[PDB]
């Protein structure tokens, strides 16, 4: 759902 | 002018960062008192912030944004965007491999999809700011996601996240429903939770149709869910931090750097173990009644509690405020503290590079460019200056940029954080010689990491 | 017949594992007993029992095997014979590359070198059995080196180790000086210490010339140091033990569980940390008059206190457990032991064919744990296995964790054995939910060589 | 309007890609034919094209674009600039670490110091849709260097590179001198050179100075070096390709699949070597007038030859292709060719919903590939993959190798677009098994930027 | 006395080892003669040798070791041992994890299971001295098995190998049905093949019932399958060898190393491919008339050819002897290479170490110990002299060994090679002064690397 | 089948 | 001493 | 400088 990391 | 632009307009006249981080949360949260929500709210209850103003968020961020970012952008899916949708009670992914596409994009969008772009701050520089002042006065990294929903459809089945969540609501009209913790376990969640079916959920302790401009804030271990009804899109901003920031991850760092002082320091701690404690301690003797097994859980806890004396609070305290200033944006500048740094260095080319030259003074007048851009930290037998204002807007794209302090400014370094916004005089540095102190001036200035009070020449 | 191989002779004809390995002990500090050792003088105490009986470690290991080993064994320099000296108070390790040849290693001898064999419990089986058995009664690995020093020389620089030593005299003698630890730190000390000068030491707590038979303990952290005098060598085989199993050790595995744990169990422990901390917390700040500093620094006691209530102490026994059943050495089994085990059993090759073949476990079966410090059993993630001993090589770790699983129906009954040793249990009584639920573990165990039956079977 | 801006101008007004490079190549080089070039001077001289027109390159790249490119941008110093001087002979580097601020990029040019921008390609739209272009007609990856060298200085030494390389001179005046390769094994060297002394020089075969609009070239091997002398700057772009892209390099991925069929395919490969050729083989016996040591190398240079009869040409051929795919810049479209893309639907945000949705592919559809250096079909394993450009960053391998799957059912209609560039092919003429076996294949193209129609589509 | 006690006696009164283990091949082959073999059979046919002998094995391998192997060594399963049995055309393996133990092991046997032994020469001492003798004559790693076959069964289902056979029936009878290759690429095989089905099987070249003392040679890619009849069992040991040392092999190494020189030798291996290949090379293309294409093709055959000439023949010549080194099994010493070598001096412990001190003089008589143990091989700049001596039973246990030879002694390292076995007074090497002399000598001695004619005192 | 190395 | 062209960008 | 009782045996 919300990831709170910009980019995985 | 919006409260928004007008609230930008505003910080940009305040000198501290401190200040402007603070007044912008004041700003996100009204008229709510920004004490009051910490003392009360944050992290225990879920609150609504009935704006009753449209304009509130005007300029921060809109679809035409979205369009226009799947446009020119390189915009991803997966890596940036997500479609998805909830039907039946189940959370299906429609993403197609490759790059999204306004045409694939909108496509999906009118399939019932809903869009949620993964890192707003990297392609709006006004989220950036955003994002990049409010961590200031969070002391945590201001994550962000932006979730644009169609008519009439639900993109997210319910369930919790491992964030304090802060939804802007910036166009359409939403219904929402949040829940406060099922049990005791999922209060303030460790990690976000599957997607839960209707039957998992209890009675809402909040259901509103969040309306443009309006805030709402509910802490991690809050399920919650939206769904757009008839007529009206929904486009919203959702603002999140505090990620892995509890007492319980403070310890998981201090408690073995403090079994291992302890062991140097206490020789109760180097004492071997039982020789036969195997015989009554294991799941296996979970149930034996031997005397020694209560001596030896004893002697856990007594030694356990002893451990707070050898923790090594500050050190830990610093490892988190070095990965913080990793983890965080870049600096956003006011005018005034450009055109005083080097980055507003009247130094170009006009021909031949003109105005090159700019000498520090030990009469010059420096401060730090801002507070949260700098943190002073020892690792082995050094110190280092830890600084973001080398950091991408993509979290973790560089790597933990620093800069070597050596004891003899150390203390000069030390004052520049802490005497903050106050200009200090050069020449009237902690330092052992002039040398000492125009090097780091000088070394600080050229990084972009320190100010003077009047443009150098 | 010599001590050594007269209480040898009396552990084949005890049936308690357990009772061997005490036994045994009371052998090695005779006349000291084993009680008063382990209250007074264990990890506290450097001890010296002057045996005078030269004939007492006879049969244990002599200049003579090691000569033979050279020769017939594959003795490799720096891995398992380390060559060194000791002069102007400089220790230096001349370790030809390659094997250890009689000759080679006879030549530093002669050149005033001493020679240390790392592992002698690989190449000596009577050193194996001897710390195969200690080790059990010690709950801790047993390791040992045998030290081989020429006339008048110092093959070691002083220093102290990081394990329990109880030095045995084997041939010729040695001047010995054992110091308590120099400073705190040094008691007990964690890691082995560096080569030591003669400057950076006090006065000997103890200064004796060791003669065969003799035995000189000393705990980790104690300084010493050894040499030869008159034109006699040495020869000592020092037994270790007790390393890194201390009670930090030990917190080292709880803590992580216990925060993670406390974590899940309890919102105190997941709740957020302040906004500002960083502001009056850090090495800048460790002078700071703010209160919130205190109030940071008390919330971190209580919590790091509150700990005790969540440590998986009973998990980390068992991990321990499991790692001792690892690095332990293959069980010595006793002659009744053997002809009573599937290792006895009189099945071979003869003429052409197999003969007697069919031994079959039968519900009238009495039997228990081969040993017991040969199998222990352990879970993990819903699973539970049964770890042991018997398939480890006389090589610490040359093998790996070798288990069997065990499925909830044998629990109980598996779980039974492991505490009913040295009690004979009839097959047919194990708690199980079906016959075939017990036969199918006692066969499974006896042919994995765990367990032992009253009877030799002939079915 | 500059030449550069007219000869874009007219790219955009030339539908072939194909034509587009070889148009844009032609007046990279002119009046000089392409023809003659390749035939005459490519990888065989060095070449001077003085233009006599100072605006030639206008619109390309200047100083003032790479003063708010550091500005503008996180250029990095040794990431994207590297600033060097040459003085006594020695080539020294003062890479500051971090970004390169305009304050000290400026500070280090004040200082006599190059600037060289590493990938200009990156910042520079203009750049890259030079470059993009050219690497079509090069067929190979097409990259660049910008170097800004103050007034009476030096910034590196002399030294050749490992590519071919198209010097353009932007602004201001350069003294060059280029050397042809000094030995038989410098001639289209390899790998780059280190840094030379004058000392290791001869004569130039060509010394001159650059002017704005003039172009150099010379081929990887010849040294070379440069110098400003009045008090004039110098700015060029060197545009540098086909590295690695030689014959051994081809060879280099040929012979092991060589060897390897020869081996599967004939029982001489599959034969077992002398008993005994240690004998007479290796280095000790290079001298040896064994008979055997001569039919042995016979045997080998005898095989060595059999493998061209083995060799995966058509294999090694589709890997440097799909390489190349991965090595190439994205594509650079034509107003044209956007407009008639996935890219051009008029599909976007308005008010509060979608407009224009629904353009829809028909089997009435004329198409054929956006571009004819965008794809390349692979096979691997029974699979077929289409390999593309369309998704490449502007920074060499930022991204990895994308494609999508090609199932057999469409190989031969994929096969036919990739040749039938630039024919328009309607969709219901494609060689497919279905009428749903033909849109799948175009729509999976033309969404995924590979294809586009004749006319628009607004369905 | 048995032949092969005979031979062996025989071996021992023979100075060279090469000359030792040719006549051992002389004697496991007999009476055909080994020239004929190598010359017509060889990689070529099928051979059975009917001995007419059941004791010509006595002595080399025997049920009761193997007996014995379970008993005391640590035999372990699929490590070592292998229990397999072959029914209704099916191959399955009945491989209980742990310790193989006498009971288990005989359990799986009295079951029909057959036991395959995978390395006796690390058990058996005596197949050690036979593997470790006869890989001298053959120039490669002589490996071996030893399968165990219960009365009226088949162990495993028909296959072919990727090495060079030799069945040794040790005990009892047992059918054997040896195939020619199916089909031209199975002809001297690369790999092992996968079990086989009685239908993928065509007419055997060779059906026979092998008689303890017989041998039965075949090569790779000859399928083959044996069986017990009724009443007796089956013992053999199967010789192999010849894995992977075909000319593709040598190939597999020269061609990288070609492609190289030549393109640092030559500039026609630098020119630059053509800037449009693509357009007519590629699957896509294989059908195309474009003349550029052929004229692609006749370019990468003429210059494939010019490698010959680069090829470093001698350089992975030595590469091969390096690893063969590494791969061969430690020298069996006959008692005077004892006596005469480092491992018979007579320097032990009576006390005190007595008759320590022995020196190798410019009068000594040296070469060295065996020709098979050492080969100098020249990697980087520098040249090492690579030695089995060190090796263990168990390939690969150990790794490469070797010891770095300095120039001045290269031509007198290189002379002790090639003058085997001829006896060379240390004081007449081609080295620059005695220390030189003295040096590799002695360097050499104190490793097992030589002998002299005298023991040393 | 035949394994030709003496153990994995 | 550093190097020179760098074709490849990478950097 | 070596080092002293080898514990372990690894060794
Ligand atoms: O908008 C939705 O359907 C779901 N939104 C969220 O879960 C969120 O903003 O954290
Ligand atoms: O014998 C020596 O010189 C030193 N011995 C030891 O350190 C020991 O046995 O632990
Ligand atoms: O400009 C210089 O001093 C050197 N330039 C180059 O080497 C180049 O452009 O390839
Ligand atoms: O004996 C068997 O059943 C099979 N034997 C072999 O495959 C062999 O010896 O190479
Ligand atoms: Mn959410
Ligand atoms: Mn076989
Ligand atoms: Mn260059
Ligand atoms: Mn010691």
């Amino acid at each position: 759902n919300h990831q709170h990391i910009c980019k995985p | 002018m919006s409260p928004l632009r007008r609230v930008l307009a505003e910080l940009n006249r305040i000198p501290s960062s401190r200040r402007r981080a603070a007044r912008l949360f004041e700003w996100l949260i009204a008229p709510m008192p920004p004490d009051h929500f910490y003392r009360r709210l944050w992290e225990r209850e879920a609150v609504l912030v009935r704006r009753q103003d449209h304009t509130y968020y005007q300029g921060l961020f809109s679809t035409a944004d979205l369009d226009s970012m799947l446009r020119n952008e390189e915009v991803q899916f997966g890596q940036h965007l997500d479609a998805a949708r909830y039907i039946n009670g189940r959370r299906e992914t429609l993403n197609p491999p490759g790059r999204a596409l306004p045409a694939a994009a909108w496509s999906l969008y009118q399939a019932g999809c809903s869009l949620r772009l993964l890192c707003p701050q990297a392609f709006s520089t006004t989220v950036w700011q955003f994002l990049a002042v409010l961590q200031e006065q969070f002391g945590s990294m201001a994550g962000s996601n932006v979730y644009l929903t169609p008519p009439n459809s639900q993109g997210f089945a319910p369930h919790y996240d491992d964030i304090e969540a802060f939804v802007l609501q910036l166009e359409g009209r939403k219904l929402w429903r949040v829940y406060r913790p099922r049990v005791p376990t999922e209060e303030l969640a460790l990690t976000s939770s599957p997607n839960f079916s209707q039957d998992d959920l209890g009675e809402p302790v909040l259901q509103t149709v969040l309306e443009p401009g309006d805030l709402l804030y509910f802490p991690r271990g809050f399920i919650h869910q939206a769904e757009c009804q008839d007529g009206v899109h929904s486009l919203h901003l959702t603002l999140s931090t505090y990620q892995r920031n509890t007492w319980g991850d403070f310890l998981e760092a201090i408690l073995p750097l403090a079994v291992q002082a302890a062991m140097e320091e206490n020789v109760e701690f180097r004492r071997g173990l039982p020789r036969d404690f195997m015989d009554y301690m294991g799941a296996q003797h979970s149930d034996s009644k031997d005397p020694r097994r209560t001596a030896f859980m004893e002697k856990v806890r007594v030694l356990v509690a002893r451990l707070g004396h050898f923790a090594p609070v500050d050190a830990v305290a610093d490892q988190r405020a070095k990965d913080f200033i990793h983890d965080s944006l870049p600096p956003v500048l006011t005018d005034r503290e450009r055109a005083l740094s080097v980055y507003g260095l009247p130094i170009r080319w006009e021909g031949e590079p003109v105005n090159v030259g700019a000498q520090l003074t030990t009469e010059t007048e420096v401060h730090m460019l801002q507070d949260g851009i700098a943190r002073l930290v020892g690792e082995g037998g050094h110190l280092f200056l830890y600084y973001t204002v080398e950091n991408s807007r993509v979290y973790h794209l560089e790597e933990p940029k620093c800069l070597e302090i050596y004891p003899q400014q150390a203390d000069a370094m030390e004052l520049l954080l802490g005497s903050y916004p106050e200009f200090v005089r050069v020449g009237d540095l902690p330092c052992d010689s002039v040398e000492d102190q125009l090097s780091l001036a000088t070394t600080l200035y050229d990084k972009g990491l320190l100010l003077t009070k009047m443009p150098l020449a």
